[PDB]
């Protein structure tokens, strides 16, 4: 059949650079709170 | 009345000459605008969902 329905869908790329934006967020925070908790704990 | 002279019943009646000028055109039904969204989760492919 002919239909050419919606000239898009969102790609699973740009919602990547969007997904890019939350991966930082799970590794960055982690090794702060890890390693420098020995720091700001003891001394 | 409306009587639409040819040559395949001129033979077998006379006819005189038209009053009119008609044509043969095709008639369909009203103009309507709708839109085609079929379920709300149309703007993201599956794929992402």
């Amino acid at each position: 059949d002919s239909r050419s329905n919606a000239p898009a869908t969102l790609t699973f790329e740009n919602m990547a650079g969007v997904f890019m934006l939350v991966a930082g967020g799970i590794v960055a925070g982690i090794f702060l709170i890890f390693i420098e908790i020995a720091y700001k704990r003891h001394k | 009345g409306s009587l639409t002279i040819n040559e395949e019943r001129s033979e077998i009646v006379d006819f005189s000459v038209p009053f009119v000028e008609t044509g043969i055109s095709v008639m369909v039904a009203r103009s309507n605008g709708t839109v085609s969204p079929s379920a709300f989760l149309e703007p993201y492919s599956p794929a992402v969902w």
